[PDB]
RNA sequence: UGCAUGGUUGUCGCAGCUCGUGCCGUGAGGUGAGCGCCCACAUCGGUAGUUAC
RNA sequence: CGGGCUUGAGUUCAGUGGCGGCAGGCGGAAUUCGUGGUGUAGCGGUGAAAUGCAUAGAUAUCACGAGGAACUCCGAUGCGAAGGCAGCUUGCCAUACUGCGACUGACACUGAAGCACGAAGGCGUGGGUAUCAAACAGGAUUAGAUACCCUGGUAGUCCACGCAGUAAACGAUGAUUACUAGGAGUUUGCUCAAGCUUCACAGCGAAAGCGUUAAGUAAUCCACCUGGGGAGUACGCCGGCAACGGUGAAACUCAAAGGAAUUGACGGGGGCCCGACAGCGGAGGAACAUGUGGUUUAUUCGAUGAUAC
């Protein structure tokens, strides 16, 4: 269960299936929030339950709903088992 | 520190230094 | 001739307007007393009675 | 001129250092590309969008292979003549501070010419080339946008050697020596001495302020200034592949140009308070009444953003 999430967007992968804040509809100031990431959480959680398979958690990057994705994702079937946070630049390129 | 002063500076460098690009690679 | 005036008027639209001491500054400057109600409408209680009741 | 002295200066010894210089090795995170698993409706970006990548198979995610650049936490302090110096380790150098009962005996200071070093950007030859990114291209906002915002993107940014010699190269404060009050911290050597920064006596200053790291009191030498433009321009000369650097006028023109502070006013600078920002009915459309403006003929005169009509 790995939630990739920025300062513009929150996505969420379960390895199987996905989905996102513009698969689920938010467009523009509505995908880094919290109802969002939740509503995706819930449209990835509807086949993850449905799949045979109950996780752990890699969120990446920081973002707004991820708190939210990963109580979706507890609540709808599967519970989250661990949250480790992988989020990753010892002084390397010039941005 | 009135400010005014270095604007004249500034302003005639830009002069002198857009007047030697007219004829740099004009032979 | 209201850009010569008096007296009146409208706006600013208003809470801060003055009188003295000391002290600070080379200077321009800073910082104990005077001042911010009335009229009408409601209830009740004593006197008046016509061209009023 | 001829001798002496050790306090200045230097040499030796011991202790204590250090992001000081040069050179050789070693590293993990992030990130780029290529090749393969999973998987499919978007990703990215913005104030909102679009240009862009993506079902002849993206974002994401798991691997293998090839590379380039920068060194999180410590981390604010220390070193260097300055410019500057920060991953780990080693080698070779330089240098500083403190002391000795070791040495020599004024051997000192400064320094026009000269020489050396000297951020970034730039130039030449050969390598390398991940990120970022002048110029350039497209998309937005605007009356326009040759900009600010977004997406790409070549020099450059990296390495070696050689040029170039500039900066708000600043503490806008040259070097050396001696002396003169207190408070608050900090580092090292042990209550003491070096250093490191802010309040602050005397004094200085036009004031802001400086004040043992002076802009105080004094002595030595060097550099520089003599109102503002013209102008660091023109000519000549020297240097450089070029960019350009150094030296450096006059004609003419003006009565100012400046510094520090004070009171207002203003701010698409902040703070603290107190009232304009849910309902109802009109005007703006029609016909008349009325008052103005305009034109006409004599259409008396005045009132003309809010505060005339
Ligand atoms: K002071
Ligand atoms: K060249």
């Amino acid at each position: 269960a790995h939630i990739h999430s920025s300062f513009n967007n929150i996505i969420i992968s379960l390895a199987i299936s996905w989905s996102s804040a513009g698969k689920m509809g938010f467009r523009s100031s509505k995908k880094n929030t919290p109802y969002a990431a939740q509503m995706a959480a819930q449209d990835c959680a509807k086949v993850a339950y449905d799949m045979g398979l109950r996780v752990t958690v890699y969120v990446k990057g920081p973002g707004n709903g991820r708190e939210s994705a990963i109580r979706t994702i507890h609540g709808a079937g599967i519970e989250v088992m661990e949250i480790i946070d992988v989020t990753p630049p010892h002084n390397g390129c010039r941005p | 520190p009135n400010g005014k002063k270095r604007k004249r500076h500034k302003m005639a460098t830009h002069k002198r230094k857009k007047r030697l690009k007219k004829n740099r690679h004009k032979k």
